[PDB]
RNA sequence: UUAAAGUUGCUGCAGUUAAAAAGCUCGUAGUUGGAUCUCUCUCGGCCGAAGCGUUUACUUUGAAAAAAUUAGAGUGUUCAAAGCAGGCCGCCUGGAUACCGCAGCUAGGAAUAAUGGAAUAGGACCGCGGUUCUAUUUUGUUG
RNA sequence: ACGGGGAAUCAGGGUUCGAUUCCGGAGAGGGAGCCUGAGAAACGGCUACCACAUCCAAGGAAGGCAGCAGGCGCGCAAAUU
């Protein structure tokens, strides 16, 4: 099974799947209600976690984490370690003396739902702060923007 | 002044105020697009096209007359090439200078031409990479040139 | 010229980074070479034994000798000339005495006719040379 | 390149000034600089003016009365605040009597005093005395 | 530090105690109680620095033993207890009965009430939730665990407290043109009604309030306390109204008053 | 060690001959970059609650920012440095206020500076039709 | 090089200092490990090792002032058992 891939068998602790019901269910069709959260600071989940069939804990809409502290947003950057992305953020610091500034950027890890699919390395994504998800994970993406070479 | 050289000339074209089609001229839009459609077939550039029609038919500018551009008319009909004229004479300049140069390897001065040349070829593939002209994987080959042109 | 832009600072800053080491008092004081080189380890005054009266020529134009002593400082075994300053102070310092030893007025630098000393004594057996030379004490017995 | 064309205006009227001359041919307008030109005007410094429109930057003549010390730019165009003004104004100014800095505001271009009035900090464009 | 702290330091007091430099390098911790350390005026502060009924901390432990000082309605032995906003304190020998309200400057004031107003206090509302069986209850910001209330209270609500039961008498809910006095920040000690609350989810709400003489201001929203219903406070107000007034106004009340003199 | 030192120069220095422009050109990062364009759909009793206007930089405002120190108000320590006291014949009265870069939060402005919005038209706005999933109001209730 | 609040200098910009009584951190000769307790990897608690050092009948026992005084040492450099 593509869901299946791993060792131990993959489910949203939520959901029960053994609801002995009828003959007829099993005749008519088997899937899976899903567990869907709205994570809400007026962002909207999107339809392809509510039709999707990832199994992933560290999701926002799909998995046990909460959305609190600081939102943010950047450039992504690299996409090359499984289900996480590294983003850019580029800042200005003042330095008084000379009354001008500097260039200043912050490279930070972040990780990336499926359910945010077709997403290329160029584009804005916005982002929320949630526990530690791993050493150097604590934000997990919200929103992904298109960036300027638009199709 | 000039990018690759340290001359600084100013000699150019000098447009008029008129925007106006004078009255002598008597041809139509759609009369002076059909020589553009005529004159593309042969395979002439735009700015060949443009001092042919000047030279001949008393057509100053094509913008004052058809309200477009030549470029722009030959990519609506679909006669557009598929680099830009510019671009296209700038490869054939590096094959020419890499060509006298297999049989010249002492001629110690094409080798530096030949570098300015090809760095005005990057320069313009860049720009033209930029506006989403060129494909993004694009990339000049010194010896693949050849191809292109 | 100099860059004049909004977003200059870091070149403005590193540049005046890499420039002031071509200051030699700044290059002097923040290298480290010259802190080691110092005999005092960067002190006003030390204290040293004597071990030698020495008589130092003066430079030309002047024709005298200035009256010095050689001394090694007790802190850490090194050895320096320093100048008995007024008239007769020679007189009062004996040698295996235990002096207190200043600079001598121009930071590291010689002074005057006096070539090549930078110290002065201050003090003999605990007694100051000044006291003893305007004859308020005497030398312990 | 040209970059700053404000700043090849307002060289060129204080050269020309210095000759003693009585007009002065700018090139190419802008807005920026129509606008520090009025600014300039409404305190009787130059005098009536006139833009040439060429189907391009268009150029400016401008009548000139012999009443101009000088007129700079500062470049950059550094932010300033209306607690700092008063620093600029004893480095830029010939005394407190007269003199004034142009600075550009969300309320307009404007001098250093009517952005006083209307409370209100901006961007540093120059001065004229 | 390998546990918690038992010292404070006489600068590092809260600076509406108005405590001097030079009398002792310690000040008086609080207790643990139903007051913030930083929010309440120990006992001690009160009897012996205010009402200077004691010289020496020695005459208030004296006076507490004995069993004079009632903290709304129960004696407290305690001389550092943490007394706070809207307690009601009772000295039955002398007769006399105080409420902690802010000052227009910030500073707890003396506030001398009447023995029947000393019956109830005013209280925020902090928490509301349901317990074991389906038992509502709130949390106040006096520290009170009152259940059963009625289910039209909710959060930032006011409620009045009969000391002698503790139990709910009425209740005022937080909506715009309601009286309130501000409970900490910049504006802390005035008074005003709610005009306007801007809600910002995820973060801290701000409301706007507006004095009797016209200035406005704002304020957290947890640093509002509703005090009345509309332009009526329901207790006791102090000599300054709620009312700042400026340096210059201040100025000019202070010089009117020794020209009077004579 | 600070000023003097406009002898480290952002404000604000020098590089023909006093110390000093790379032999010359290309070229990535960095820095800099020419004209140009004049707020509203649902609800609670004519206003508010809710959407943003492309996004910012900038500017003004607001609240949030330990005390001590510093600036500063009052006060004859006998004057003063200090202190937070004191004053009237039981009463009266203070223990103010300002400042607190950068970053984070909030609300007005829209000049200056970046940025996007239709060109295989997969464009806007209007009415029209079809395919699929689906709202659980209506059959006094329950299937 | 403990970090801040801050200090000196000062036309404006700036330069230097902040071991030091307030806030936060760290340590108790150097490493390590624990028991009790709400809280300690505690040292005016314990257990070892490393370095010093104390009494002894030679079998054994007991140690930790960067707490207040005080002594030695180190020094140009700092107070009453």
């Amino acid at each position: 099974a593509d869901i299946q891939t791993e060792r131990a068998y993959q489910k949203q602790p939520t959901i029960f799947q053994n609801k002995k019901r009828v003959l007829l269910g099993e005749t008519g069709k088997e899937k899976l209600p899903r567990y869907y959260k709205n994570i809400g600071l007026g962002f909207k989940t999107p339809k392809e976690a509510i039709e999707g069939t990832y199994i992933d804990k560290k999701c926002p809409f799909t998995g046990n984490v909460s959305i609190r502290g600081r939102i943010l947003s950047g450039v992504v950057t690299k996409m090359k370690m499984q289900r996480t992305i590294v983003i850019r953020r580029d800042y200005l610091h003042y330095i008084r003396k000379y009354n001008r500034f500097e260039k200043r950027h912050k490279n930070m890890s972040v990780h990336l739902s499926p359910c945010f699919r077709d997403v290329q390395i160029g584009d804005i994504v916005t982002v929320g702060e949630c526990r530690p998800l791993s050493k150097t994970v604590r934000f997990n993406v919200l929103k992904v923007t298109k960036a300027a070479g638009t199709k | 002044g000039r990018m690759h050289a340290p001359g600084k000339g100013l000699s150019q074209s000098a447009l008029p105020y008129r925007r106006s089609v004078p009255t002598w001229l008597k041809l139509t839009s759609d009369d002076v697009k059909e020589q553009i459609y005529k004159l593309a077939k042969k395979g002439l550039t735009p700015s060949q096209i443009g001092v042919i029609l000047r030279d001949s038919h008393g057509v100053a500018q094509v913008r004052f007359v058809t309200g477009n551009k030549i470029l722009r008319i030959l990519k609506s009909k679909g006669l557009a090439p598929d680099l830009p004229e510019d671009l296209y004479h700038l490869i054939k300049k590096a094959v020419a200078v890499r060509k006298h140069l297999e049989r010249n390897r002492k001629d110690k001065d094409a080798k530096f031409r030949l570098i300015l040349i090809e760095s005005r070829i990057h320069r313009l593939a860049r720009y033209y990479k930029t506006k989403r002209v060129l494909p993004p994987n694009w990339k000049y080959e010194s010896s693949t040139a050849s191809a292109l042109v | 010229g100099k860059c004049r832009g909004l977003r200059t600072a870091r070149k403005l800053r590193s540049h005046r980074r890499d420039q002031k080491w071509h200051d030699k008092q700044y290059k002097k004081a923040h290298l480290g070479t010259a802190l080691k080189a110092n005999p005092f380890g960067g002190a006003s005054h030390a204290k040293g034994i004597v071990l030698e009266k020495v008589g130092v020529e003066a430079k030309q134009p002047n024709s005298a000798i200035r009256k010095c002593v050689r001394v090694q400082l007790i802190k850490n075994g090194k050895k320096i000339t320093a100048f008995v300053p007024n008239d007769g102070c020679l007189n009062f310092i004996e040698e295996n005495d235990e002096v207190l030893v200043a600079g001598f007025g121009r930071k590291g630098h010689a002074v005057g006719d006096i070539p090549g000393v930078r110290f002065k004594v201050v003090k003999v057996a605990n007694v100051s040379l000044l006291a003893l030379y305007k004859g308020k004490k005497e030398r312990p017995r | 390149v040209r970059m700053n064309v404000l700043a090849d205006a307002l060289k060129s009227i204080n050269n020309a000034e210095k000759r003693g001359k009585r007009q002065v041919l700018i090139r190419p307008c802008s807005k920026v600089i129509v606008r520090f030109l009025t600014v300039m005007m409404k305190h009787g410094y130059i005098g009536e003016f006139e833009i040439i429109d060429d189907h391009r930057a268009g150029k400016i003549v401008v009548n000139l009365t012999g009443r101009l010390n000088k007129c700079g730019v500062i470049s950059p165009r550094f932010d300033v605040q209306l607690k700092d003004l008063e620093k600029w104004q004893n480095n830029l100014l010939p005394s407190r009597q007269f003199g004034f800095i142009v600075l550009t505001t969300s309320a307009g271009i404007m001098d250093h005093e009517e952005a006083r009035r209307k409370h209100t900090g901006g961007k540093i464009l120059g001065f004229f005395f | 530090a390998r546990g918690p702290k038992k010292h404070l330091k006489r600068v590092a007091a809260p600076k509406h105690w108005m405590l001097d430099k030079l009398t002792g390098v310690f000040a008086p911790r609080p207790s643990t109680g139903p007051h913030k350390l930083r929010e309440c005026l120990p006992l001690i502060i009160f009897l012996r620095n205010r009402l200077k009924y004691a010289l020496t901390g020695d005459e208030v432990k004296k006076i507490c033993m004995q069993r004079f000082i009632k903290i709304d309605g129960k004696v407290r032995t305690d001389i550092t207890y943490p007394a706070g906003f809207m307690d009601v304190i009772s000295i039955d020998k002398t007769g006399e009965n105080f409420r902690l309200i802010y000052d227009t400057k910030g500073r707890f004031a003396v506030h001398r009430i009447t023995p029947e107003e000393a019956k109830y206090k005013l209280c925020k509302v902090r928490k509301i939730f349901v317990g074991t069986k389906g038992i509502p209850h709130l949390v106040t910001h006096d520290a009170r665990t009152i259940r059963y209330p009625d289910p039209l209270i909710k959060v930032n609500d006011t409620i009045q407290i009969d000391l002698e039961t503790g139990k709910i008498t009425d209740f005022i809910k937080f909506d715009t043109g309601n009286l309130c006095m501000v409970t900490g920040g910049a504006n802390l000690g005035r008074i005003g009604v709610i005009t306007n609350r801007e809600r910002h989810p995820g973060s801290f709400d701000v409301v706007h309030v507006k004095d009797a003489n016209g200035n406005s201001f704002a304020t957290r929203l947890s640093n509002i306390f509703v005090i009345g219903k509309g332009n009526k406070p329901w207790i006791s107000l102090p000599r300054g109204k709620g009312i700042r007034l400026t340096i210059a106004e201040e100025r000019d009340k202070r010089l009117a008053a020794k020209q009077s003199s004579g």
